């Protein structure tokens, strides 16, 4: 998620 | 006239797809509308040479197809871009010359690797033609998490993206078999959002009559 | 060691998703694996910025990383490459350097376009080292209709298939959103398929030790 | 639902 938050 | 562009460098983003549906949805409205393949796999021609579509169909050989679109398509009221699936030049070709850019990204987190891309090229064209945009959630899945996954991702870039979404459906696949889009069938639950979606690219050329 | 390599220009085949399920598997039964992210995007290797990852993650600068590989992979039992969603020098570095390639395709018709592309790098490949390859039928859905079309989109090319296509589920998607394979799911719809998948990948290097 | 539904699968074999 907090990756998904960042693309 | 105006151009329109679904530029979106990953592949299985539903471009062609959305494209087909869409456009039909248009012509069937009442307008012309004409479509620029530029595919280096001709899929959306493979699809165009079976069934009669209700748009006109062309094909492109290269940017140089692009670039002139405004000059071969005149005629018609719109001017459609199934861009190609990979990372090239017509990404930088399609937004130079459109009034509208469509980003189709679907619920999945390899899938936005390059619709960032396309983001950049289109401020780096505002500095001499402001193009607008607007991203197209499509293949939407039943996942509350995914979504707002996207939906945070889809926000970040500073964009808008249409309140109506392309949601995953047999139809839309077993459609492009045969060779109908989605009006060519009883299936009323995509046959309704597709004209809905449709209705909403309307009102934005709609406030280039206002101002 | 030896050389796997997952190949398709179209973007919606599951190339990427494939690999992490396959190399975590083949890591499980003993063996050493590292998988090289070509995506000039890297999404293998962003993925793997997780932590778990049952594989070793190489990422690649360009061809020039495809090519001597090995020359530094060596000591894997090993080695498998993410496929480039792009037509490029890619496909042809990674055919030039396998021992086998294996060609992810989807159910929808159009989605088999590039499948030929690549089967023709081989074709090619043949007159210094024929390089085995076979067919993976992936995103699977019971449309016998739309079955039948891809059945014989293979056929064609005259290249074996595999018996056991990945099937279309939502767990081979939420595990990679987290940053897992299917095998940390309870879920074990997904994770046969794939034990069965694999198991004959090496049925293939078996034939010849 | 009708019409062209072996002749992309006909050519996806070609191709
Ligand atoms: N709304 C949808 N519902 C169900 N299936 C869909 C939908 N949109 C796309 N698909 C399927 O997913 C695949 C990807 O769609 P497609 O429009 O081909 O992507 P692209 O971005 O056009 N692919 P490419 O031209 O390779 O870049 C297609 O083969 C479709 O069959
Ligand atoms: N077996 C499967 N079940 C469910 N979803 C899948 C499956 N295989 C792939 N997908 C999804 O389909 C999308 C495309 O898969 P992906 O593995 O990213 O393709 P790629 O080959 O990685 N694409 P590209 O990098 O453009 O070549 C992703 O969002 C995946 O989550």
């Amino acid at each position: 998620m907090t990756f998904g938050e960042n693309r | 006239m105006k151009v329109i562009s679904f530029l979106n460098p990953k592949g299985g983003s539903g471009k062609t797809t959305a494209v087909i549906n869409i456009a039909t949805a248009l012509s069937r409205s009442g307008y012309n509308i004409a479509v620029v393949d530029t595919d280096p796999q001709m899929s959306l021609t493979n699809w165009s040479k079976a069934g009669k579509a209700a748009f006109d169909v062309f094909t492109a050989a290269s940017e140089k197809d692009v670039y002139g679109i405004r000059k071969d398509l005149a005629d018609y009221d719109f001017a459609i871009v199934d861009g190609a699936g990979s990372l090239s030049v017509i990404t930088s070709a399609a937004v130079m010359v459109s009034d509208l850019v469509i980003i189709p990204v679907t619920p999945s987190p390899l899938d936005f690797s390059a619709a960032g891309s396309v983001v950049t090229v289109l401020e780096a064209q505002a500095y001499s033609r402001k193009v607008e945009a607007r991203f197209l959630i499509t293949r939407k899945i039943e996942m509350a998490t995914m979504l707002n996954v996207l939906k945070e991702s889809i926000k970040d870039t500073g964009v808008k993206a249409f309140r109506t979404a392309i949601t995953q459906r047999q139809v839309y696949v077993k459609s492009i078999l045969d060779g109908d889009s989605v009006f060519e069938s009883s299936d009323g639950a995509a046959k309704g959002e597709i004209e809905i979606l449709t209705k909403e690219i309307v009102r934005i050329f709609e406030a280039t009559h206002h101002h």
